[PDB]
């Protein structure tokens, strides 16, 4: 079972702050710590600071300015980060990580994606993609799912709640006029659909969310 | 309180005195060779300490004649103060040993 | 002994960012590296000890880093009061030894000069000569000339200037041009002007008195 | 309080020799180092020796010529540095430092600017400086002192005995023929003068002479 959890998103304003949390299961000890780890779109990883839950010592990056805040819940098996009067370079995936007091990362969470931006919540609208009548088909069929006027990022989209994986591509979102949009794309064998379901899942974590779609043919 | 326990004691307390007169002047000695490193105090009484008890790893160590000898002393004195110690558990142990038989 | 070395010798950012000093040691010092500051005219002042550790009253903006043969001192959001003199020292071995220091200079908007003239006192003229004094204040960037003219012709002669250093009040220079003169020849002639030309102004901007 | 005292400035003869001074204050440790540093205009600073007044042991930079001597007086608190044989070479801003034995300074004397010239100690003479009759004003008005005909460096000067900083500019002092000669200036709100008063402070050190000099206008 997962051993670290973590929010999908957090949505905050410039100046604001927030508190990320990070529950942890499985086998815990006495010498366990949580990582931080930051990651921007398109860059590496950047650590941020640890702390023990076992004695509540935290310590930090110094290289870096600080915006975090590191606490533990040892009843709740749970690590707190607090970032604090946060601007658009705090936006970024925060992971938690666990390391045993040995030196590497044993086990990530999945991470929270923070968005700082002045903008408001937005759930997105999810739209059908089938062929058109015109369209002729081969073995295979292309079938997928429009996903525009959200905000912030990010979406989880899967086809038939995970069942169907292997021929799925879906898109990097676009940003335009504080809203994102983005499709995902499902081949299936073409004498296998209509006659056998075909849904896309679009769940957004920062409006708490989740939204299904099954795909039929037009007409 | 017996002989033993007393020699023991003062062996503490001069170990503690050639300890802190032991970082003085190892670094009133290094300060004026050029590389040494047994030169502030709080690294020269930690120095001064792991040199007592004769662990040595090592990361400092006196690199002119007078901040050796200041060493040897400091050596010495805690071979002779952790003897000393040893010496009166065993007057400890014998003394109770025969009150047992 | 310890070579310390700062890279670059200045360092040029703008109002409110952040900026990063380098110190890098010829071998390694674990943390034993100390950062002081040194305003135009003022004595060092400590800044950061043994890399990173705070000082108190210090403002907040001030931190270090770092651990072996490089270290950094770091501002966030630099004003023009940290327009200075930076150096960094070492402790780790003997003897202790400096780094040649990093200048801290700040680009702010473009200001015009002030430009002020003043005649010779009357003190000045009753032990036998004369100063016409001219200052060109609180102008951006430092790049300026400053010409003399007596009576409509320009002036060279017995003409003194100074410039100040970037002032850490509001990131400006200043300059002052002094035009010495025995009595006699400061009194025959009737006006004196100060020209100033700077980026600021196609034309220039002058200033001028006439001993009545 | 001041903890390390020094003399403002000392003027010598090439080859002649001078002895510098640090009375200090604050407390005192048998860990306490004195320190020296040079720097010539324009330079950095550059370590001289260091002297344990508890013990009167003295070490000095070997990269450098020894032109100095350390000893300290222990009733006196005070530390002093024989420089000989001097030269123009020789002619910088000395400070004394103090350093409670764990590698750092924690504090530094004003300093000592010291001269190796032939030349002769001479006052400074201090001329009002007040806008002539034609001047207009605006919401600010400039007022300034002209410093000439001494020697050698430095000179101080504040306005209103430092009650009056902000607005303040002192500049560099130039030399011809053996004087130096500069102008400070300062800004007050226009309608603040002269119904209140704007005088300028002068010290200069090396002649045991400070003058002030009122600010009024002309005729
Ligand atoms: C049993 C003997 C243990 C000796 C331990 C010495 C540690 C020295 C040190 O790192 O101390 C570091 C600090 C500064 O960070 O120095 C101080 O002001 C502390 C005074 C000792
Ligand atoms: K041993
Ligand atoms: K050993
Ligand atoms: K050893
Ligand atoms: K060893
Ligand atoms: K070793
Ligand atoms: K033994």
């Amino acid at each position: 079972q997962v051993q670290l959890q973590q929010p999908g998103a957090e949505l905050v304003k410039p100046g604001a702050s927030v508190k990320l949390s990070c529950k942890a299961s499985g086998y815990t000890f006495t010498s366990d710590w949580i990582h931080w780890v930051k990651q921007r779109p398109g860059h590496g990883l950047e650590w941020i600071g640890e702390i023990i839950p076992s004695y509540g010592r935290a310590n930090y990056n110094e290289k870096i300015q600080k915006k975090a805040t590191l606490t533990a819940d040892k009843s709740s098996s749970t690590a707190f980060m607090q970032l604090s009067s946060l601007t658009s370079e705090d936006s970024a995936v925060y992971y938690c990580a666990r390391e045993r007091g040995d030196g590497y990362f044993a086990v990530w969470g999945a991470g929270t994606t923070v968005t700082v931006s002045s903008a408001k919540t937005t759930p997105p609208s999810v739209y059908p993609l089938a062929p058109g009548s015109a369209a002729q088909t081969n073995s295979m069929v292309t079938l997928g799912c429009l996903v525009k006027g959200y905000f912030p990022e990010p979406v989880t989209v899967t086809w038939n709640s995970g069942s169907l994986s292997s021929g799925v591509h879906t898109f990097p979102a676009v940003l335009q006029s504080d809203l994102y949009t983005l499709s995902s794309s499902v081949t299936v064998p073409s004498s296998s659909w209509p006659s056998e379901t075909v849904t896309c899942n679009v769940a957004h974590p920062a409006s708490s969310t989740k939204v299904d779609k099954k795909i039929v043919p037009r007409d | 309180s017996a002989l033993h326990w007393r020699a023991a004691g003062a062996a503490t307390v001069l170990l503690v005195i050639v300890l802190l007169a032991g970082s003085y002047l190892a670094v009133l000695a290094e300060r004026g060779a050029p590389g040494a490193q047994l030169i502030t105090y709080p690294r020269a009484l930690w120095w001064a300490c792991e040199t007592a008890t004769t662990v040595g790893y090592x990361d400092l160590y006196p690199v002119t004649l007078w901040g050796r000898l200041v060493a040897v002393v400091v050596m010495v004195a805690g071979i002779t103060s952790f003897g000393l110690v040893t010496a009166a558990l065993a007057t400890w142990f014998v003394g109770r040993e025969q009150e047992r038989r | 002994d310890i070579l310390l070395t700062q890279s670059p010798a200045i360092l040029s950012v703008s109002p409110g960012e952040r900026v990063s000093f380098s110190c890098r040691a010829s071998q390694s010092i674990g943390t034993d590296i100390h950062w002081y500051q040194q305003r135009t005219n003022g004595s060092p002042r400590l800044l950061i000890k043994y890399a990173s550790e705070s000082i108190s009253g210090i403002p907040s903006r001030f931190s270090g880093s770092g651990s072996g043969t490089d270290f950094t001192l770091s501002i966030n959001s630099v004003e023009s009061e940290d327009i200075a003199n930076y150096y960094c020292q070492q402790s780790n071995r003997w003897p202790f030894t400096f780094g040649s220091g990093t200048k801290l200079e700040i680009k702010r908007a473009d200001a015009a000069p002030t430009v002020s003239i003043f005649p010779p006192s009357s003190e000045q003229l009753t032990s036998g000569g004369a100063s016409v004094v001219c200052f060109l204040n609180n102008f951006y960037p430092k790049d300026i000339n400053v010409k003399w003219k007596i009576d409509g012709s320009e002036r060279q002669n017995g003409v003194l200037n100074s410039w100040t250093d970037q002032d850490s009040k509001d990131s400006t220079y200043s300059m002052s041009s002094t035009l010495t003169l025995t009595k006699d020849e400061y009194e025959r002639h009737n006006s004196y002007t100060c020209e100033a030309t700077h980026k600021t102004s196609t034309s220039p901007i002058v200033k001028s008195f006439n001993r009545n």
